Parts: C-alpha cells; structure tokens; sequence
C-alpha cells in the first residue's frame, strides 16, 4: 500500500463513485442512416410540358 | 466519448389555406466507456539467472 | 540431450494504491536418452567361395 490516492473525483470522501464529477466527450463523427436503392428512376420515360393541366 | 445519432424525414400533401408547422426530428446517442488498465508482469530473481544455462 | 520448455502468461485488471508483484512462469523439459550399439556382421569361407559359380 503506502499510498492513498484523493482519486480527484469522490465527494466528500465519503462512500462510492469516484466518476461522479466527469464528463463525456465529442469523438467527432455523426453517423446519420443508409440510403435506400431507387432503380424505377429509370426504366421509365420522363417528359416536360410548360403548360396546360394534361 | 458520444456518438451523436441522425435521420429522420417525410413528406405529406399540402392543402392551400393552412400554415405549414414543419415536421418533429429528434436523435440519439452512443456512449463508449473507458476501462481501467491492463497490467502483465514477473519477476525473475538473479541466483536463477546465473545458475541458468540459457537466456 | 536435454530441450527445454517454456511458456506461460497472464493479465489482469489493477488495483490503485498497491504493488504490483508478478504472475509465476516455471518451465519443464524433454530429455532424450541413447541407445546401445547395433551390429549386423556375416562370415564367409574360402572354400565356399572357391566352389561357387556366382559372386
């Protein structure tokens, strides 16, 4: 032994929980989703008007 | 460290005569603790060492 | 002849505030002793040589 560390983050010194005074921290990446796959984009003609209802 | 959490949509038909409100996203988080430390170790004493015929 | 043998580890997870003493590694061997001396003689006689029609 020899040697009684504070352990810098109990209080009071009383009891347990020597990690209660800490704080998480930002690793520096969002992970977010998948994209799904669009294959009837294609396979199918796509036309333009510029007016008219139909 | 926190690994922030994303992603979220959708899409609706608007009816015109009414105030658009938008849409409700929220995330989430990933935590990742660290332990405590590893340790590997011996001791060899020197009586053996020079009694010893290899290394 | 005598071929040593080694090999032994191990970890663990560490207390604060005291020594670290040592994970005790001891080793074995195989030794491999020798046999007597083989032998495999033959005689021949003169005679037999002098009668024979092949060597």
């Amino acid at each position: 032994a020899n040697f009684t560390p504070s352990r810098l983050g109990l209080v009071n010194n009383t009891g347990t929980g020597v990690k209660d005074l800490f704080l998480k921290t930002f690793a520096g990446e969002v992970l977010s989703a998948f994209r799904k796959a669009t294959i009837f984009e294609d396979l199918h003609t796509v036309r333009t008007i510029s007016s008219g209802k139909s | 460290a926190q690994f922030p959490i994303v992603g979220l949509s959708s899409t609706s038909y608007h009816s015109p005569g009414t105030q658009l409100t938008g849409n409700a996203i929220k995330h989430a988080e990933a935590v990742i603790n660290i332990d405590d430390k590893l340790v590997s170790n011996v001791f060899i004493a020197d009586v053996d060492e020079a009694m010893n015929h290899y290394d």
